[PDB]
């Protein structure tokens, strides 16, 4: 708690509901896009070799 | 005495001038909220947007997804 509050997150972000609205559009669309981007990582992992990318098709 | 009366009549005088004033405080309490529904707005509209223009608002940070299809033909 003692770091938390060093930060003076809740002085400049979240005292003011103008400011806490703010903060949570801007927070959520930068979290939201790097959610997806990290799912898409460990699903390409968990799948290398089996994806259409993974297997070039070579002609006769 | 009506030197008194005068001044206390005038001290009204200007109410168009303060209501004027009160337009201005209020609008500077209420025009932040401009911002979230600003952000939002463009929130919903950025996937309709071409590809070239996405890139251009978020300064090369944002690109296509990469799900493993779509991949160049040999
Ligand atoms: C102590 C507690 C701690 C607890 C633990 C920790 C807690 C936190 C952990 C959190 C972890 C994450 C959790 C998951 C969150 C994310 C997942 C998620 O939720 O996804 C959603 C999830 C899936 O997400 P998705 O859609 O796959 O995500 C895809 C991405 O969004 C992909 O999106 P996209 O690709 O389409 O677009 C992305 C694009 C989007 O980009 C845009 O849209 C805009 C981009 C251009 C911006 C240009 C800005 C220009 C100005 C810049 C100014 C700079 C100033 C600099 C100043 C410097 C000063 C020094 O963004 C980018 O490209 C990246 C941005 C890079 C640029 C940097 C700038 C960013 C903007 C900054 C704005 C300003 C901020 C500051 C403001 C204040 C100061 C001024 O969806 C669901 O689960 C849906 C379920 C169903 C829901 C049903 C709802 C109800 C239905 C019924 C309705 C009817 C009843 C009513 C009900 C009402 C209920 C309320």
């Amino acid at each position: 708690f003692k770091l938390l509050n060093a930060t003076k997150l809740y002085e400049y972000c979240l005292k003011d509901n103008r400011r806490y609205c703010m903060f949570v559009m801007g927070v959520g669309l930068v979290s939201s896009w790097m959610w997806s981007e990290w799912w898409n990582s460990v699903w390409r992992r968990i799948n290398k070799g089996k994806l259409y990318n993974d297997v070039p098709y070579v002609y006769p | 005495s009506r030197a008194v009366y005068a001044k206390l009549w005038a001290s009204t005088a200007q109410y168009t001038q303060r209501r004027h004033y009160a337009w201005y405080q209020i609008w500077s309490r209420v025009i932040p909220w401009s911002v979230p529904w600003g952000i939002f707005a463009m929130w919903m509209v950025f996937p309709a947007m071409p590809v070239e223009y996405r890139q251009a608002l978020t300064f090369g940070i944002w690109q296509k997804p990469n799900i493993g299809t779509h991949g160049p033909d040999p």
